[PDB]
C-alpha cells in the first residue's frame, strides 16, 4: 500500500491535483466509496490544490454535499479558486486548516479566449455571470456572508491567511501543531 | 484443513442369550 | 376436514388476529395467510408444500417473530416452530444434520434432526432462521423439499414435507453506494440471485422483503412489548400502567429505521424494566401495588 | 480495486471523460458486461462529460438503449453537447442530476476545417444536417419535446441548470442531498 | 478482467480503433486465436472504426473470411471506410448494426501527397486504382451490388444510416433494442 | 522493495525532487503515515532539493511541524529556495547536513511574468510580500535570528556551505563521517 492508500482506509481524501474533470472522477469516485464503507463516519479532505474548473468544482461540490458522512476539509498549504469553495464546503466545525496555508478565493474566469459569434458570446458571458453567482451564493451559505460581500471581495484575488479565512468564514479552525516537532 | 473425520460407526458385536434342550 | 363456523371466521380473520403480533408486515402477512387458506380450502398443491417463503429483510422487523405468529395461530404456541437455526451450519457436512447420517456412520440411528421433527408433525411450521448464514450446499440439500415435497432421510425413508409451511428467513446499516433519489427491495431480491442458487429461488413460493417499521409501528410496537414484562412477568400482584406521554418517549428513544424493534426492545430494558427492576429489589414499589410510568424527561 | 472498479460492481459506470471512440468502446464494453452480469438491475451511468462526438454517442446512446437493463443517468457537473444527449437517453423515471450539475445542449458541430470540393462538401454537410436531425429527433423522444423546439433551443448553446433540465425534460429529478453533510 | 477481456471470453472483438497494421494484427490474433478456442462457434466483431488501412483492411477482410468460424460484425456508431468493408465482410445472415450507426462506404484516398517520378507514381496510381477496384470487388460480393454500381455510388462519401446500409447491402438485421431500457 | 521503501521504513522520507504540489503531497502523505505508524518516533527528511515552491513548502512545512515525531532533516546536497527552509524546520537538536552540502536560502519569486491590471498586479505583490514576510518569519524561529537579519542576508541568493550553515542557524551538526570510507 501507499501512503495515498493508507490514507484512505483512514477515510481521508487528498484533492492535491488542480480540479479538472480527471481529478473530480477520482474524488467523486472515493466519495463515494468511503460514503458506502461506513456512512456515519467523518470523510477528512485534503486540499492543496490550485483550483481551475467550475463544473469539476460542482461535481465535487454537489458530491461533498451529497454524501451521508460528513465531511473534514484541511487546507494544507492551498485552497485556490475553485478548492477554497470545496474548503467551506466541509461541515461547520469541521474544515480545518494549517496556519500557513493561504485561501485564495477568486471569482471565475476563462483559461483563453473562447471565439464565437455575438449571439454565441452572450450565452458563454451569461454562463460565467451564473458560474459567478453560482460562486458567491455557494459560498455564502458555507461562510455565512451575504453574496454581495463576497461579490465584492472575490472581484479581485482575496488571497486568506487561514487566521483570516476563519474570519471571512470559509474554515472554522486554524488547527494548532500536535507537538513542537 | 477441512478433511473430515469419518467416524464410521461398527455393528454391534454382542454377545446371545440361549434357549436350551432339554435332557434328563 | 370441513371448518367449523369459529375456524371459518378466524382464518378469514387471519390477517387481523397474525397483526396481534406482527405490527406492520402487511404484505407479508397477507402473503402467508394465503397460503394457509390455500391450504384449508383444500386447493393445496399436493406435490408442493402448502407455503414456501423467503423472509428476507432488515434485521428486527418481524421475520422470526410472524413465523412465531403463524406457529402460535396454527398450534397455539410458538413451541411448535420447527426453528431450524441455519447459522449452526457453517459448512458443507452438517447437512446430515438435516437428514441424519448414512448407512455405517455413527447417529445413523436417530435419523436426522428435521426429518424426524416432521415425522411426527407432517403439519408443521419449519422455520429455517438465518439461511444466507448456512453453506452454498446447506440448502441445496432442500431442492426437492420444496417442489417434490420430500427429503429423503438417511435410513431411507421419504419424509412428507407437503403439508408443511417452509420459511427462510435471510437477513438482508444506512445508504448503498452512488447517488439515488429518496432514502431499495431489488436491492434484497438481487442479492439473493447472487447468494442463493436459481435453482432454490424458483422452489421458493414468495420472496417476501420486509419494510422498515416505520415510527407510526413503533409506538404500537411500544405496546406489544410492555404487555409482555407486565401480565406474564409482573404477576406479583402488581400491574405497570404507562402514560401515553411515557410510551411515546418510548417511541421516540426506541425508533432507528436501520433496525428496528430491537433498540426499542433494548430501550425498554433501558429505561423502564432496569429501572423497575432496581424499584421492585429495593421495594420502593413492591409486589401487591400497582406501577404507573409517568414520562421522566 | 479501484474506486471505479467498486462503483462498477455497484453497476456504475463514469461517463466522465469526453465522448470520443476511445470512451465509446469502454462505455459500450461497460454497458454490454453489466447486462450479461444482471440484465434485470439497473445499470447507473455517471455523466461528467464535456460531451464531444456523434457516432461515438450514438455508439453509446444506442447501446444504453439497447440493453436489458434501465439505464439511469446522473449529470454530475456537466453534461454537455453529447453527453446531454445520453443524459436525456437514460430511462424515464431515472434520469438524475445533481443540483449545479449544468446541462448544456448544443447543435452538432465540425471540430476545425475539413476541406475538399464543394461535391464533397454538400455530403459533409448533409451529414452534419442529418446529425443535426438525429440530435434533435432522439432529443424529443426523450425530453418530449417537438425536435423543432429544440431545434430553435439547441440553435445555440443552451445551458440548463438542473432545476431547469427537468422543465426542459433531460432529467427527471434533480436529486436531493442524502444528509446535510 | 477488464471488459474486454470479458467479451473476449464469448468471443467478441471490438474493431474499435482505425484499422492500422497495430489494429489489424490485433484482430488477426483475435481472430485466429477464436478459431482455435471454437471453430464452430460464431466469432462476433464489433465495428466503432472511423476505417483507415487498406493492406491492414484486407489483413483482417482475409482473416475473417479465412477463419472456420462465422463472423458475426455489429457496427456500433460507425464503419467507415475500410471499416464498413469490414462490417459487410461479415457472414450473410449476421453482419447487424445498431439503428444509430452510420456507415461510410468510401474510395480509397492517399493520406498525404507521395512523391516520386511519374514512372514511380504511375505505378503508386496502379496501385490505388487496384486497392479500388479491390475494394469494389471485395465490398459487391459481400452487399450483392454490380461493383460498377459500388463505383458509382462510392465515387464520393456515401454515409448509409443502419436502415439504408442494409438496403445497401451492407448489413442484413439493424437490431432491435432488446429492453426499452 | 526499493532502497525508497526500505528508507521509508527506517522512517526517512526524501525530498529529492523540487518542492512542487506533487512532491508536497506526496512528503504530506508520507509524513503522516509516519506519525501513524509510530508517532513518538523520529521521522527523518532527507533534503537534496532544488526549493522551489512556496505553497508546496509550507504544506510540507506545517506538516513536518504538525506531526508528533520529531522530524530530523538531513541535507544531502543542496537545500535551496524552499528545501532550505524545510532544512531549518526540523526539530531543534536534529537538522544535519553533510559537510559538502551547499544551503541556499533566498528570497521568493515569481518563475515567470503573471500579467494582470495593476489592481491585481497589487495582490500578486501583496502576496509576495507576505510570502516573504513568512519566509522571513518561519525562518526566523528556527534559526533564532532577528527576521529582519534574514531579510538583509535573503536579499540576494545567499549560499550557505553546511559549516557556516550551522553557525547561520540553519543546521544544528554537520554530521560526521563514520566511517573514513
Ligand atoms: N414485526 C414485529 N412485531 C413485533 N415485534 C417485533 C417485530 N419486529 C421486531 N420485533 C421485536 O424485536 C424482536 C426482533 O424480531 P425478530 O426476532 O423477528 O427479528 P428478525 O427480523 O428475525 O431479525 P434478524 O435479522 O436479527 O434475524 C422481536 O422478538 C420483537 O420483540
Ligand atoms: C473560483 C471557482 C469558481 C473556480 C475558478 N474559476 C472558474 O470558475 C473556472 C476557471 C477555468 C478553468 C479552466 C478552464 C477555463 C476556466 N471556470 C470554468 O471552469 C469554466 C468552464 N466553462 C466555462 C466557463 N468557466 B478558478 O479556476 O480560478
Ligand atoms: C450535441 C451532440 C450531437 C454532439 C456535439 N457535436 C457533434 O455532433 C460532434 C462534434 C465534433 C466532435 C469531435 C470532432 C468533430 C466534431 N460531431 C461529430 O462528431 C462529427 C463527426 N463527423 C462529422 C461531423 N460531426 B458536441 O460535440 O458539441
Ligand atoms: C475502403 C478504404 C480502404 C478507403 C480509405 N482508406 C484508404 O484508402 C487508405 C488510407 C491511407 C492510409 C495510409 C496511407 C495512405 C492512405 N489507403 C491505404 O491504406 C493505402 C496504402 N498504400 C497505398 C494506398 N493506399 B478510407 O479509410 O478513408
Ligand atoms: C525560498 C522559498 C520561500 C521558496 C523560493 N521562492 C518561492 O517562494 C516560490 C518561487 C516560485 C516557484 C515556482 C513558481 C513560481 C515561483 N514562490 C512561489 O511558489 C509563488 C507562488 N505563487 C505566487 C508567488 N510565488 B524558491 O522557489 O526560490
Ligand atoms: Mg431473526
Amino acid at each position: 500500500s501507499n501512503p495515498y492508500n493508507k490514507l484512505f482506509e483512514e477515510r481521508i481524501i487528498f484533492l492535491g491535483v488542480q480540479v479538472d474533470d480527471a481529478s473530480a472522477n477520482d474524488i467523486m469516485a472515493q466519495l463515494l466509496v468511503l460514503e458506502s464503507l461506513d456512512p456515519d463516519r467523518d470523510i477528512t479532505m485534503y486540499i492543496n490544490s490550485p483550483g481551475g474548473g467550475f463544473t469539476s468544482l460542482m461535481a465535487i461540490y454537489d458530491t461533498m454535499q451529497y454524501v451521508r458522512a460528513d465531511i473534514q476539509t484541511v487546507c494544507l498549504g492551498q485552497a485556490a479558486s475553485a478548492a477554497a469553495v470545496l474548503l467551506a464546503a466541509g461541515t461547520p466545525g469541521k474544515r480545518m486548516a494549517l496556519p500557513n496555508a493561504r485561501v485564495l478565493i477568486h471569482q471565475p474566469s476563462l483559461s483563453g479566449v473562447i471565439q464565437g459569434q455575438f449571439s454565441d458570446l452572450e450565452i458563454q458571458a451569461a454562463e460565467i455571470e451564473r458560474m459567478r453567482t453560482l460562486m458567491e451564493t455557494t459560498l455564502a451559505r458555507h461562510t455565512g456572508k451575504d453574496a454581495g460581500v463576497i461579490r465584492k471581495d472575490t472581484d479581485r484575488d482575496k488571497i486568506l491567511t487561514a487566521e483570516e479565512a476563519k474570519d471571512y468564514g470559509i474554515i472554522d479552525t486554524v488547527l494548532e501543531y500536535r507537538k513542537l516537532s | 484443513m477441512k478433511v473430515l473425520i469419518l467416524a464410521c460407526l461398527v455393528a454391534l458385536a454382542l454377545a446371545r442369550e440361549l434357549e436350551e434342550l432339554n435332557v434328563p | 376436514f370441513k371448518l367449523t363456523e369459529a375456524e371459518t371466521t378466524r382464518l378469514l380473520r387471519m390477517e387481523e388476529e397474525l397483526h396481534k403480533r406482527i405490527i406492520g408486515q402487511e404484505d407479508a402477512v397477507k402473503a402467508v395467510s394465503k397460503a394457509i387458506r390455500r391450504t384449508r380450502a383444500g386447493l393445496k398443491d399436493p406435490k408442493r408444500p402448502s407455503g414456501s417463503f423467503i423472509f428476507a429483510g432488515p434485521s428486527g422487523v418481524g421475520k422470526t417473530e410472524l413465523s412465531k405468529a403463524l406457529a402460535n395461530f396454527l398450534f397455539g404456541d410458538d413451541d411448535a416452530l420447527i426453528q431450524i437455526d441455519m447459522g449452526e451450519f457453517h459448512d458443507r457436512f452438517t447437512a446430515s444434520r438435516l437428514f441424519g447420517a448414512p448407512p455405517g456412520y455413527v447417529g445413523y440411528e436417530e435419523g436426522g434432526q428435521l426429518t424426524e421433527k416432521v415425522r411426527r408433525k407432517p403439519f408443521s411450521v419449519v422455520l429455517f432462521d438465518a439461511i444466507e448464514k448456512a453453506h452454498q450446499e446447506i440448502y441445496n440439500s432442500l431442492l426437492q423439499v420444496l417442489e417434490d415435497g420430500r427429503l429423503t432421510d438417511g435410513q431411507g425413508r421419504t419424509v412428507d414435507f407437503k403439508n408443511t409451511v417452509l420459511i427462510f428467513t435471510s437477513n438482508l446499516k444506512p445508504v448503498g453506494l452512488g447517488f439515488s433519489k429518496g432514502g431499495m427491495k431489488q436491492k434484497v431480491n438481487d442479492e439473493l440471485k447472487k447468494h442463493f442458487r436459481p435453482e432454490f429461488l424458483n422452489r421458493i413460493d414468495d420472496i417476501i422483503v420486509f419494510h422498515q417499521l416505520t415510527r407510526e409501528e413503533i409506538i404500537r410496537m411500544v405496546d406489544l412489548m410492555i404487555s409482555r414484562v407486565a401480565g406474564q412477568l409482573k404477576s406479583k400482584d402488581m400491574a405497570l400502567v404507562l402514560t401515553d406521554a411515557a410510551k411515546a418517549l418510548l417511541a421516540k428513544r426506541g425508533f432507528d429505521p436501520v433496525l428496528g424493534a430491537r433498540p426499542l426492545r433494548r430501550t425498554i430494558q433501558r429505561e423502564i424494566e432496569d429501572q423497575l427492576s432496581e424499584k421492585i429489589l429495593f421495594e420502593e414499589v413492591g409486589p401487591g401495588q400497582v406501577v404507573t410510568v409517568d414520562v421522566d424527561n
